[PDB]
């Protein structure tokens, strides 16, 4: 439509169409609106737009078209501005310069145009950046002139220098050369007295105006720099500790700026700054106190209200308090009239972390992690601390957060129900709540357990029962395990658990039971060393968690399962043993009844069930009564696969029944599970079942074959071929457990390898692609990984059969077959590292590929990918190395060095692979420093493209200047020799090396880069 | 019924795009299309205070897409920061994002947003994440694929652009539905799609629903 | 919903068969619920997500729909929907519902089919 035709640069700019454009993107909605971006986006990138902004700037009605004009500038500016004539250049630094001044001096633009102006004031920093000062020696004292004549310029001109210390101090580092930013931050450094004196001069004369919070918002980016004497030995401290936290206008922006001072570098020794460190925390906390609210305010109440600036005030003053004591608390400490000071700050961050804000909380709890650690070590210092520390208490055991293993919550609905998803964050709080309460015990264990118990006893009678209330008390409880003498945890232990029973059996309703359940569960499951001393709690505690198991919520069943786990991963050798007063071991009693204990489990809680027995059975170390141990254990799925091998074999018809496969997979399943605990000792159980499980996977194998030609490649997706899979993941989870854990090498070459291979190897290479377990790969991997040293021809099997094909599946995109990609890289770089020769023996066109592979690995954003990738590439060279001068090495460099390096290079330039910088860095030190030591022993050039004698040396820089003359054609010749100049001599140093790569970046992002920014180091 | 302009920042590929449409129409997409420039997409929330309307500004997170960049972000009333949490760079890209937006929106709500904390293997923990402390930003971990959080950053601003912290999301009404009679003139392509649907699998056979 | 009574309540996901993307695209996931309207006697399947309560699915359950199998799945539904205004405007869809279990998904179509026999009258 008529919009297009400001992309007709033939055609004078129509300025009244352009701000019709702009307003029809910015105020329009819909398929108007998205055709208005387009055609800006296009007008934007159009390489001579620039040319039309100052008549954009002098003749448009629409602020947002100036703004525009401003981008397509700044984008000039910061990537082309030195190929423009000084003339050019020269012109837009004065209508730059000319119309801030002239927006500023308009009063009613001034105020209502910030945006524009803002905008206009980043563009001058970013001429700035590019020529000040070697070409505008004049900018700070003409500016510092300038302020004085008006205020709105003044005000103005502290946003230019805010802005100028934010881009060469905190954001100099990804997008400057080393040498650029040294360069700046010495400038600005150089001219700071006459800076700072006007921004002194201003504060001194003015009370909360707009000028006084621009020059503040100014001095909080100097303070991230600035050296401590203008802070220190000025009057600056005591009219931002008095005066600028009176105004609320200043109070948010000073209390930011008193954070950043209480975090500038200071001595140490001198005692008159220690006064001053002391005088302005006097000073802010008086303030606050007398103008914004006492110490005894409820700031829970504040917060939750969020009248104004509330909340943002609240975190400020955390974030102050919390800076200032952990790096000055200690001046507070001894002198006895800086007491009150010192408690009234902490009794302000105790009403602080009664707030109902995560993050808020988070942030003053790592402060009290930091004092609690400090009391515990420092002599002499936690009784100054004591009140606080019995306030902290309270505050921590009330707002305890659910630990990682209680499955039971309270939903929307007002209903308890099993955990949908783990919540990592408020796993982390639980922790970091712990460690403090741990710490707070250890300081006032008397204080700790009193109340507690008060706090028990108040859920007995009913007076502050609820289902929050329990838990809270609850999840202390156990956070605290490991504080309390023997004695005293037993009597504390006893008494907890006597109450929650009491609490179990009162409660009416099945929500009510679920939540005592799993408060009992936490607190037991968290006192191993109690039930180890005292047997008769410990199996009254297990018979409890089996009456949990047959309870009818899901989450009460699984977490009696998982207590069950870690109570029997500390007490294993109390069911092992037949203890005093009892007819049996109690393992051998659990074993017998697990038919009728496991009865109402799901198949996953009764497979947690049988692992939990396996970790008991593998603290038995006599041979003999452990491997019957596990006969007995393993009856019920032995009975189950004894009765099910006979009628699959009899006929394989059988197995097409969905409820068998069902009923194979469980048994594999509660294989793998205790497998899992018992490792090395599974053998004789796995043994038992191996030749005739290798011969199921066989029977299920042809089954998914015959059913995907039958039925399509659409026959992956239903339920019997994804029951039928699911068997052959679960036989290689079992193998491949087993394998990662064994303790017998000789027996799993001798009797597993061959026939596991034989078994998986060609089913994988002749199914179909989406046929293909990832799994296998997995299971190989392992198998390399364990015993690869002593099956050469075995790893030589393995590559031909999963190598070619699964590259195949894997090289058309970055996305397809996601698994099968992660566990191809993890097979090839245990193979390269453990098996080498394996590559040695491949043909060389398949050696090819295997460099196409590892070359591909690079250019993924999939990390898993990714960091296999470039590992791979550096054991490989270094593989390679190691072989010396012999012809496979000499002719491994001549066909595949510059390939490794030029790949290397593209994906460290091509800012789409910046996560593997580090790797990508080392790796293409390695193949530079090879060269640089002379560890090729062959030309790497082709005869007579170069003089007979020349080294390879010599021969590297010429390639790659000539490789990044190409692909980087506006560098010159001077800033690509300086480079790799720069890049060859680092080669031996990591991190200077980074360095100089790190300024390339930049350097490629612009044009006219200095060449001596190489020499930096 | 107002409206406010939300602008999502954040690097290409963190989930800004895939959070949106979630949010839209339940979705959850799983390619990974790279937004180029900006998609302006309405997002209406019933609250007990009445309908809240966000016109979602959704930007280019990769360089070469980022089409007008900052433009996009003038008169902003409030935005989302978005990273990953299973990439490191994203997160160190946060405070360069974080820079942009308020140099241009100097007072908005702003809520951070570490994105795919349903992935096991998590690379941004928990305890490195306080760049929002300073900047009085709210923090979420959230996962548009679980949905984990994910209606916590529009609850918040809700709150902050309404000022009552007491706001709700509230269960829209339900009018009666009609009672259509099926026209044979569009019955065969009908139970067309019917049978080719019959035969499409489901995503995610393997998911708890 | 208050002149309503709640005959059957299960929690489910909804997808939506996109024909032009040739994909399932999901929907919502909640409380699928129906619901029987005390003085017309008409019983509707309306569903909310899960926190935001927004419409997913919001159609009467009529007598001439059949549910269907997914080849992929032992625990959902198929079937055509000639209007749904859960977004608005009466659109027709081709839904699939699948729940947490087989057992559900029995259930579901024993009180869909009830449900159909209460809206012929
Ligand atoms: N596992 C997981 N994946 C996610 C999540 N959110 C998004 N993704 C996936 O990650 C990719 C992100 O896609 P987008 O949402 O387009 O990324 P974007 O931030 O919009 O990227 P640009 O538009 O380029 O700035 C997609 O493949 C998503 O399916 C999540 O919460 N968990
Ligand atoms: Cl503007
Ligand atoms: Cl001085
Ligand atoms: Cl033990
Ligand atoms: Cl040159
Ligand atoms: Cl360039
Ligand atoms: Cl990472
Ligand atoms: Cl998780
Ligand atoms: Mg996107």
């Amino acid at each position: 439509g008529a919009m297009e035709g400001i992309l007709d640069f033939s055609n004078d700019l129509d300025i009244a169409l352009l701000d019709q454009v702009v307003s029809t993107f910015y105020q329009g909605s819909g398929v108007q609106q998205k055709q208005a971006q387009e055609i800006l986006t296009k007008f934007q990138d159009n390489p001579d737009a620039w040319q039309k902004a100052d008549q954009i700037l002098q003749f448009s009605t629409n602020p947002q078209s100036k703004f525009i004009a401003l981008s397509i500038l700044d984008k000039l500016i910061t990537r082309k501005w030195k190929l423009l004539p000084n003339d050019h250049r020269i012109g837009i630094r004065n209508f730059v310069v000319g119309m801030i001044i002239s927006m500023c001096q308009d009063d009613e633009v001034f105020k209502t145009q910030k945006n524009l102006i803002n905008k206009s004031d980043l563009t001058l920093v970013q001429i700035l950046k590019q020529e000040w000062p070697q070409n505008w020696p004049e900018f700070i004292p003409e500016l510092i002139g300038s302020s004085s004549s008006s205020v709105n310029v003044c005000e103005n001109n502290m946003i230019v220098l805010k802005l100028l210390s934010e881009e060469v101090f905190d954001f100099s580092a990804e997008q400057m050369t080393q040498a650029k930013a040294l360069h700046l931050k010495n400038s600005m450094s150089k001219e700071f007295e006459q800076i700072f004196k006007l921004c002194f001069q201003v504060l001194e004369q003015g009370s909360s105006s707009s000028l006084i919070v621009a020059t503040l918002e100014s001095l909080l980016r100097y303070l991230h720099w600035i050296p401590y004497r203008y802070i220190y030995e000025t009057n600056i401290l005591e009219l931002l500790s008095t005066k600028f936290m009176t105004s609320p206008d200043t109070r948010a922006i000073t209390l930011k700026c008193l954070t950043e001072v209480s975090n500038l570098k200071i001595p140490q020794d001198n005692d008159l700054i220690k006064r001053q460190t002391v005088l302005f925390f006097q000073n802010t906390l008086q303030q606050i106190a007398t103008s914004v609210m006492p110490v005894t305010a409820d700031l829970k109440a504040t917060y939750a209200n969020a009248n104004g600036n509330d909340q943002s005030f609240l975190q400020d003053l955390a974030m102050f308090l919390t800076t200032y004591l952990a790096r000055n608390r200690a001046l507070l400490e001894s002198d006895e009239s800086l007491r009150e000071l010192l408690l009234n700050a902490h009794q302000y961050l105790i009403q602080l972390s009664k707030i109902e804000e995560r993050e808020l909380f988070k942030t003053t709890l790592d402060y009290w992690h930091n004092l609690v650690a400090d009391l515990f070590y420092e002599p002499l210092k936690k009784h100054i601390y004591e009140e606080i520390c019995s306030q902290l208490r309270l505050v921590i055991i009330e707002n305890m957060v659910r630990p990682e293993e209680v499955l039971v919550v309270e939903n929307d609905e007002g209903e308890i129900v099993r955990e949908f998803v783990k919540e990592s964050d408020t796993i982390q709080l639980y922790k970091s709540e712990r460690e403090v309460l741990v710490y707070l015990t250890h300081l006032n264990v008397i204080d700790t357990e009193e109340i507690m118990i008060s706090k028990l006893a108040r859920q007995i009678d009913g007076s502050e029962w609820s289902w929050h209330n329990i838990n809270t008390l609850s999840w202390a409880i156990g956070s605290i395990s490991g504080t309390m003498s023997e004695d005293t945890e037993k009597r504390f232990v006893v008494t907890v658990i006597k109450d929650l029973l009491g609490l179990c059996e009162q409660k009416r309703g099945k929500d009510n039971k679920a939540v005592v359940a799993s408060d009992i569960m936490y607190v037991v499951g968290q006192y191993p060393r109690f039930l180890k001393a005292h047997w008769n709690f410990l199996r009254t505690v297990i018979l409890k968690l089996f009456e949990f198991m047959h309870e009818t919520h899901e989450g009460v069943q699984d977490m009696a399962c998982d207590t069950f786990i870690k109570i029997v991963q500390k007490c294993k050798y109390h069911f092992v043993i037949q203890q005093p007063r009892e007819s049996e071991p109690f393992i051998q009693t659990i074993i017998r009844d697990i038919q009728k204990t496991t009865a109402d489990l799901q198949p996953q809680q009764v497979h947690t069930f049988y692992k939990a027995c396996g970790i008991i059975i593998s603290e038995e170390r006599s041979v003999a009564e452990r491997n019957r141990l596990l006969s007995d254990l393993m009856q019920l799925p032995n009975m189950a696969w004894d009765t099910i091998v006979e009628q699959s074999t009899a006929n394989p018809t059988l197995l097409l029944d969905s409820e068998t496969v069902k009923i194979i997979a469980n048994i594999i399943k509660t294989n793998v599970a205790v497998c899992t605990s018992m490792g090395a000792d599974f053998y004789p159980q796995l043994g038992h079942i191996y030749y005739n499980m290798l011969q199921l996977y066989r029977a299920v194998s042809s089954m998914i074959s015959a059913q995907v030609a039958a039925e399509g490649l659409i026959a992956t997706k239903t339920p019997k071929v994804r029951g039928l899979r699911t068997i052959k993941k679960e036989i290689l989870k079992l193998v491949e457990t087993y394998i990662s854990k064994a303790r017998n090498l000789d027996d799993v070459v001798k009797v597993l390898v061959e026939p596991l291979l034989n078994a998986v190897l060609e089913d994988y290479m002749n199914n179909v692609p989406d046929a293909r377990d990832a799994e296998v790969l997995n299971c190989m991997t392992t198998v390399v990984e364990k015993v690869g040293h002593m099956i050469p021809q075995g790893v030589i099997l393995i590559l031909q059969s999963v190598f070619e094909c699964t590259l195949d599946m894997i090289n058309k995109d970055f996305t397809e077959y996601p698994e099968h990609r992660v566990e191809f890289y993890k097979l090839l770089k245990v193979i390269n590292e453990k098996s080498f020769a394996a590559f040695l023996e491949l043909p060389p066109a398949a050696f090819k590929l295997f460099v196409d592979a590892i070359c591909w690995a690079f250019k993924h954003n999939n990390r898993d990918v990714e960091v296999n990738g470039l590992q791979i590439a550096l054991d490989l060279v270094k593989n390679i190395e190691r072989m010396g001068n012999v012809p496979f090495a000499n002719e491994f460099h001549k066909n595949y060095f510059f390939i490794f390096v030029s790949e290397t290079f593209f994906v460290l330039t091509d800012s789409d692979h910046k996560s593997g910088f580090s790797k990508q860095a080392l790796l293409l030190m390695k193949l530079i420093s090879l060269v640089y030591d002379n560890k090729i022993s062959v030309p790497l050039y082709q005869e007579a493209e170069v003089p007979q004698g020349t080294s390879n040396q010599v021969y590297l820089s010429q390639y790659l200047a000539n490789m990044l003359s190409n692909a980087f054609p506006h560098l010159t010749s001077e800033q690509i020799a300086s480079f790799l100049s720069a890049l060859t001599k680092q080669c031996k140093d990591l991190v200077v090396f980074k360095g100089t790569l790190r300024d390339f970046l930049v350097q490629i992002k612009e044009v006219g880069g200095d060449p001596t920014d190489y020499l930096f180091a | 019924q107002v409206q406010f302009k939300l602008v999502l920042v954040g690097d290409g590929g963190t989930g800004k795009t895939t959070f949106v449409k979630r949010h839209l129409t339940g979705e959850f997409e799983k390619k990974y299309v790279a937004t180029l420039g900006v998609e302006v997409h309405p997002l209406v929330f019933h609250t007990n205070r009445g309908p809240i309307k966000f016109n979602v500004w959704d930007t280019a997170g990769q360089e070469k897409f980022g089409g007008l960049r900052d433009g996009y972000y003038i008169q902003a009333q409030c935005a989302i920061i978005m990273f990953d949490v299973t990439s490191r760079v994203t997160y160190k890209n946060v405070p360069n994002w974080h820079r942009d937006l308020v140099r241009v929106c100097e007072n908005i709500p702003i809520v951070l947003c570490g994105n795919k904390v349903d992935i096991k293997d998590r690379k941004v923990k928990a305890k490195s994440i306080v760049f929002h402390r300073k900047k009085n930003l709210q923090y979420y971990d959230i996962s548009a694929k679980s949905n984990y959080n994910f209606e916590k950053p529009f609850l918040w601003l809700a709150r902050k652009l309404i000022g009552d912290p007491n706001l709700e999301f509230v269960a829209m009404p339900a009018l009666a539905p009609p009672e259509v009679v099926m026209d044979p003139a569009l019955a065969a392509q009908a139970e067309h799609d019917l049978e080719v649907a019959q035969t499409t699998a489901l995503p995610d056979e393997d998911d708890d629903l | 919903e208050e002149d309503e009574e709640v005959l059957y309540k299960v929690r489910a996901k909804l997808f939506r068969f996109d024909a032009d993307a040739k994909e399932w695209k999901e929907r919502g996931t909640g409380d699928c619920k129906f619901l029987k309207n005390k003085k017309t006697n008409k019983v509707r399947i309306l569903m909310r997500r899960d926190k935001t309560l927004k419409i997913c699915a919001n159609h009467i359950i009529a007598p001439e729909y059949t549910l269907k199998p997914n080849v992929g799945s032992d625990r959902s539904w198929v079937y055509a929907c000639t209007a749904d205004i859960a977004e608005g405007e009466a659109e027709a869809f081709t839904f699939a519902i699948r729940f947490g279990s087989k057992e559900n998904a029995d259930k579901f179509k024993e009180e869909f089919e009830k449900a159909q026999e209460i809206n012929k009258k």
